[PDB]
């Protein structure tokens, strides 16, 4: 009935019939082939008792108008006609619906997402609610697939082709400001008179005016169409580097769509989606996105969590403000520093005012907005006030007696009931503790570079840590918008743990007079973002060797690092853009060009000889060594699931996501065929290239790695 | 019979003072340059609840009054629970009583919850003399007034005819009196004139506080009440009040040609408040309330004075008049008091009180009293120097007296302080403390 | 008692409120044309002084206000003590609270009064909606502060060289809320819009609020509150509002563009209460002293409540809050309620008070009581009509439907009143008359 057909119409006194959107399965209005099915018997009902004044559609739910097309269906799909006739099917839909010829309008309230726009396109009439909640977007390109069943052409039909084709390459957000702005949107409205300010535009018979497009997107088609989408194409092939699908497919199905016809875009976007579906990178994205929906779903600790209103910081400064501006401005949780500079406690407001002068510099935010965000930062020298903070974290230097006294201190001026949280990079957290009156309730928070930059950081309890405490942290790091998982108290955690050997080995061909051009293009070639050596300016050469000393201390000499480099940089201080006279000099002329290299680094580092080899050679050993880590650390189950393992990878250090995941690269990569490919390096090359005894365990015998994987 | 009155609630409970807190003081066009009081109220208040460390939702009612009142926001009051994290349901609304706003600003939050009507109150005050308000002449004003009401638009030429180059000039500001004319230097000096105030022991009250006054944060005692400012230029952070040299001779102030009358004044900057910056507030709660929740009170209260007379003469002996009130209101003595304290004026004025105040025939004609209220002991007379040292910014005054009599009384045993300041328009007000 | 609070003096007597007096309603532009607040206060409190038998010392001190600020006479109450020819010595004392002055100052002489600090006082505000102050840009504020305290005439052509761009014309003031940047009427299109107000359900409440209003001009019911406004040029005195137009049909105004919205702006400017100029001043002084110099009392005072809520959503609800507060203070019951009376600031909003009053629902979730605070009788609920007529001027609208509520009670031989207002920033009032 109505939990089948969704759809659930309704012809109020006047002439005009209201059909709601609510599947019973979930909150989110999702598109199922039965709605597919089903609307039919609705629009054919529709056409019985004709001669009335309009339809009009309502979200029906607070949250979203609608969720979009489901992708468990499409990934049951098998082949290209599969894909093809479920396209077909959406393609010959949408026109149907389009095919009225009364007034029919959308109000949509909430989140309106995938198929919808699709349907919104279909709607001669469309109005949105003013609420922030509500938006409007095509989120499939990210998925490495296109959302091929005429919206894709009536869009750059509807608007401008310059802004149709970027949304569909960066399927994105828009405002209904926005949305209106352009004309996407017939009118805004606020939600309370949503449903009603649609009846009378309804009731408003055939607004037969198109309203022109910006006069400068005529040339799709004749002259400009080709320089478009030549520039386009070359800019992507720039940006994408061709190595992700759903690309140049975009470029083909809107020209057809454009200078060849809405027919012949038709048939092209069936096509197009037909063979695109199965594409290796598809499948690849769409497994990461259900990881990411999976640790967002996940509540981390099974144990019900603590309230979280009050949160106090030890120490200042840049690194300290990361934390104070997030704090505040994501999480808006009153939080206290104590740096006993006020120079700290100056530096780490400034950093955050400079963070959030930038939005309003944009007109991004309001003057008061940032007023009302510098509320919640406090700062002080004294522990007065965080008696009541539920959490403290440090961001004072890691001497471990000083943590120990950190410990002390907190825990003598401040509640009882409160825990901690440390920011360590080499101490384990229980070592961290040691002496503790409540070790249950210290928690360590390994974060990162600038936090706002990556959303990943690693939960790291030891052998005494409440459940709750970690329920309280999982909680906090998604209240704070970021991406907690638990990485076991070991030496070297994870992430810096496996990232030892990427820049170990390419230092060891560095020092065997590699340039910079050959060792740089290999890596971000292979869908690696920022090479080794530009990330190590950014993150600081001093910051470079990080606590690898104790790498070898804990691992032997798998994580040894070649000699006379380190020391031939920290002596001529050299440290990226923590000195800014890092080999990548800025300043230069024009400052439009690549960061430039120095020539005497080449003196300064060993530079045996030439360089040798190619970038795959240089690609697949790199590369092999964080899968012999990555194995290594999961051997012990530093990561306590596969997927969880997969998705730090894939998203925290940046593995090429069309590869899906390490995971599922060595899933791709299948068995010791891998293995095989690993033992030729190391006898050409040197033992770094041992095995991991379950990587020939499980890749002799052929075993898969996505459980059910192959 | 006896004129005391006591300052408790109908269940008889005292008013209790648990805390409050002085933005350092900056001089005018300094650190605190286009900074509104607003913004220098917001962070004390914040702060000050982040130090009180005791919840929002206790406070029951707020009242905020500002010197030099600014024109965007009428009640500033209300825009601080708005600009601030407090809790929107906290009734806060502005006051104005020349330089004794704060008196005035605790005494009908404390007589509302005298009353009953709340239990936890917050009265503060702030100004800046760096930012002025100045606007058009009122000629100008009136034409605009009728341009934006005109409905020809050939009548608004006619109706910018009428022009002068004069009416483009901006009013300054003036602290002359209204109904007056005369400055606040100008009272004093007469009064100068009147009982004898000459220049050298006028500048020697200045040597002693400022003598007292870097001592003071020699000593540093003037620590806990008093914030370190934070700019959003984030260039560096103050910590003590500018104004204070306590590094001076009395040949130095000497040196000084008097400012009002050039003639015969004994008054120069060297004896005179300058202009400068800063804010205060202090939270008004019942010891019923305090106890319940669990504070202990800096000090309590015991009785408060206010008195106007005349504006054209002695228009500054406001403070003489209320003290007499004061006193039989609290049912006390001058001798029964640790330490005396009255606002810093001038030194042309205070003196002339000192005077006043044991002065036996004018009590007994001009007040009416048997007796003078007494002599003031110089031992117990601003200990910790006075307004010729920290400044004046005007609302502030009140309670930065406040912030060191609770403390001095603390740093001592109980006692009794006395506060007291004169205001313009011929304003007294006075005010007893207890302090335990 | 939990509820009920008794208003009754230290000394056993009630709280006695006199006959005031309101200076008649005029547009901004009709009359009262160029005339300050302070004058208008002058006359209508000088007028009010000789109009009963009480001499000028008895009084003991005025407290006025005005939402509406001038730089000048921060205290405005001083300059009614010597402007006018009255006791010197007088506890002149201003506030400023918007749209409620009258009440809170109201409020102040009587916490006063409750003490037994003040036996005799007069409470009221002044508003001219004529003399608006026009302030420069405040970019050419510190530039004006820069060049005062500038010293070398080569810094100053420094400092004037910055100037440029729409630095020249002024600011025109606006009555967006400062942190909210709502209009004031924004506000009521939504509340209207959430509750669905017709603009025909309105527009006939303007009516009856036009209507029973001329006809109490015609009547004459309220010309012993009201005295016979005279001008300094004496063209002409003014004894009847000149806002009033109860006379236009109901359908007469029905016809006129949306003021706000423009697109679904139920309300309109016709029913929205306009702006004039006018004061009141209501003598406040209790029973006992009342009694002793031989003066009747113009009722009494039962209860009064003031409440303060967040301004985002519905902030024109502090009546309705407000209300229940003054009641239960009171211990009364909403039908033991003879006659009550409105601001009636805007067509809807009031009457999605009403709705909200007789709401069960709201007071059960939103005020946590019970029941809801009831429905209203339209009949009791202006009979003289109301703002919607006479005008709203901000400091003098308070003080005079008091006087004409106790007066109509007098028409009406008793029973308990009622007077509330709605003011911006989230923040209401209420009070319980007792016309004895």
């Amino acid at each position: 009935m109505e939990m089948t057909s969704a759809f659930t119409l309704n012809v109020r006194l006047d002439n005009i019939a209201v059909i709601t959107i609510d599947v019973p399965g979930e909150k989110m209005n999702t598109l199922k082939a039965e709605f597919a099915s089903q609307v039919r018997a609705i629009i054919k009902q529709l056409r019985e008792n004709k001669e009335l004044r309009g339809v009009v559609f309502v979200s029906a739910k607070p949250d979203n108008f609608i969720a979009g097309a489901d992708i468990n269906m499409i990934g049951n799909c098998k082949t290209a006609q599969e894909a093809e006739a479920l396209a077909r099917q959406g393609q010959q839909l949408m026109a149907e619906i389009h095919a009225l010829p009364i007034q029919v309008i959308a109000a949509i309230h909430g989140a309106c997402l995938g198929g919808g726009l699709e349907l919104a396109l279909a709607c001669h009439g469309r109005v949105c609610t003013d609420d922030p909640k509500t938006v409007l977007g095509l989120p499939e390109v990210q998925l490495g697939l296109l959302p091929g069943s005429g919206g894709t052409q009536r869009l750059p039909r509807l608007i401008g082709v310059s802004t149709a084709l970027e949304m569909i390459l960066t399927g994105k957000q828009l405002r209904a400001k926005q949305a209106l702005k352009l004309g996407l949107v017939d009118d805004v409205v606020p939600h309370s008179i949503l449903l009603e300010a649609a009846v009378e535009l309804a009731k408003k018979e055939r607004p037969s005016s198109r309203p022109l497009p910006v006069r400068e997107r005529i040339l799709a088609g004749p002259l400009g169409r080709a320089l478009l989408f030549k520039m386009v194409g070359k800019k992507t092939e720039h940006k994408t580097q061709g190595n992700y699908p759903a690309t140049e497919r975009i470029l083909e199905v809107v020209e057809t769509g454009l200078a060849q016809g809405t027919s012949s875009g038709y048939d092209a976007e069936a096509r197009a989606f037909g063979e695109l579906a199965m594409t290796p990178q598809s499948q690849a994205l769409r497994s990461i996105f259900f990881a990411s929906t999976d640790v967002k779903k996940d509540p981390g600790s099974d144990a019900p969590p603590a309230p979280l209103n009050s949160v106090g910081i030890l120490g200042g400064g840049l690194m300290g403000g990361g934390i104070a501006y997030v704090t505040a401005c994501k999480a808006g949780i009153p939080v206290r520093i104590k740096d006993i500079n006020p120079q700290g406690i100056n530096h780490a407001l400034k950093y955050s005012w400079d963070q959030l002068e930038g939005k309003v510099r944009r007109r991004h935010l309001k003057a008061s907005e940032r007023d009302k965000q510098l509320a919640l930062i406090s700062g002080t020298t004294d522990y007065r006030g965080f008696a009541h903070r539920d959490l403290i974290i440090e961001a004072v230097f890691e001497n471990l007696e000083l943590k120990q006294q950190m410990v002390a201190e907190v825990e003598q001026n401040c509640a009882a009931h409160t825990i901690f949280a440390s920011n360590t990079s080499s101490l384990p957290i229980g070592d961290i503790a040691a002496h503790a009156t409540r070790p249950e309730q210290v928690i360590g928070l390994h974060f990162f570079s600038p936090v706002e930059k990556m959303p990943l950081v690693e939960i790291i309890p030891h052998a005494g840590t409440s459940a709750q405490t970690i329920a309280t942290t999982v909680k906090l790091a998604k209240k704070q918008g970021k991406t907690p998982i638990v990485v076991r108290d070991k030496a070297g955690f994870y992430v810096n743990r496996i990232l030892a050997p990427y820049i170990n080995e390419a230092i060891r061909m560095l020092t065997q007079g590699e340039r910079v051009e050959h060792i740089d293009a290999a890596l971000v070639k292979f869908g690696f973002p920022v090479g080794p050596i530009q990330l190590l300016d950014e993150v600081g050469i001093d910051t470079g060797t990080k606590i690898i000393p104790v790498l070898e201390a804990a691992y032997g000499e798998r994580f040894s690092a070649p000699a006379n480099v380190v020391s031939s940089i920290l002596n001529d201080d050299r440290k990226g853009r923590k000195n800014g006279r890092g080999f990548y000099l800025y300043g230069q002329k024009g400052r439009k060009s690549k960061k430039q290299v120095d020539p005497a680094i080449y003196p300064l580092i060993g530079t045996q000889g030439q360089g040798r080899i190619s970038a795959p050679q240089v690609a697949e050993r790199c590369v092999m060594l964080m899968l012999n880590e990555a194995v290594r650390c999961v051997d012990e189950q530093v990561i306590r699931s596969v997927r969880d393992g997969d998705i730090g990878a894939v998203f925290g250090i940046g593995f090429p996501p069309f590869l899906g995941g390490p995971f599922r690269y060595i899933d791709s990569l299948g068995a010791g065929e891998v293995v095989a490919i690993m033992q030729r390096l190391a006898t050409q090359y040197g033992s770094r290239f041992t095995p991991c005894e379950r990587l020939v365990e499980m890749g002799a015998r052929g075993e898969s790695f996505w459980k059910t994987t192959a | 019979m006896g004129q005391v009155l006591p300052l408790v609630t109908r269940q008889g409970d005292r008013i209790a003072i648990v805390s409050g807190l002085r933005t350092p003081f900056a001089r005018q066009a300094t650190a605190f340059h286009g900074i509104p009081a607003v913004d220098l109220g917001k962070m004390v208040v914040g702060e000050l609840l982040a130090r009180s460390e005791i919840p929002a939702e206790v406070i029951e009612q707020l009242v905020f009054g500002q010197v030099v009142q600014m024109p965007e926001a009428p009640n500033i009051a209300r825009e601080i629970v708005l600009g601030t994290g407090m809790n929107v349901h906290t009734d806060a609304y502005s006051v104005s009583r020349a330089c004794a706003t704060s008196f005035q600003a605790v005494a009908n939050v404390a007589e509302s919850l005298m009353a009953g009507t709340i239990r936890a109150g917050i009265a503060g005050g702030a100004d800046s003399s760096s930012v002025l308000p100045i606007g058009v002449s009122k000629k100008l004003a009136r034409v605009l007034v009728d341009v934006n009401k005109a409905r020809t638009m050939s009548q608004r030429l006619k109706l910018f005819s009428r022009l002068r180059l004069r009416d483009l000039m901006p009013v300054p500001p003036a602290v002359a009196e209204y109904s007056t004319g005369l400055r606040m230097g100008d009272t004093a000096e007469q009064m100068a004139k009147t009982y004898g105030i000459t220049r050298e022991q006028q500048d020697a009250l200045a040597h002693r506080s400022h003598q007292r006054a870097a001592q003071a944060w020699s000593d540093g005692k003037l620590k806990e009440e008093v914030m370190t400012a934070f700019i959003p230029p984030y260039k560096q952070p103050l910590v003590e009040d500018n104004n204070i040299r306590g590094n001076s001779s009395l040949a130095d102030y000497a040196k000084l040609r008097p400012a009002f009358d050039r003639k015969h004044g004994t008054v120069t900057a060297a004896n005179s408040t300058p202009l400068t910056d800063g804010a205060a507030a202090v939270i008004l709660m019942t010891e019923s309330r305090a106890k319940e929740l669990g504070l202990v009170p800096l000090g309590y209260l015991r009785s408060y004075a206010f008195t106007a007379i005349d504006v054209w003469q002695d228009m500054l002996l406001g403070p003489a008049w209320s003290t007499p009130l004061a006193l039989e209101r609290a049912g006390l003595t001058m001798s029964d008091l640790t330490l005396i304290d009255m606002h810093e004026a001038f030194a042309a004025q205070t003196l002339a009180n000192i005077q006043l105040l044991g002065s036996e025939r004018f009590a007994r004609e001009a007040l009416g009293r048997a007796h003078a209220t007494g002599e003031v002991d110089d031992s117990k007379f601003n200990v910790l120097g006075g307004s010729i040292a920290y400044g004046h910014p005007f609302a502030a005054t009140g309670a930065r007296m406040i912030t060191q009599t609770l403390h001095e009384l603390r740093r001592r045993g109980g006692g009794f302080g006395l506060v007291t300041a004169c205001a313009a328009g011929g304003l007294g007000a006075a005010m007893v403390l207890e302090a335990e």
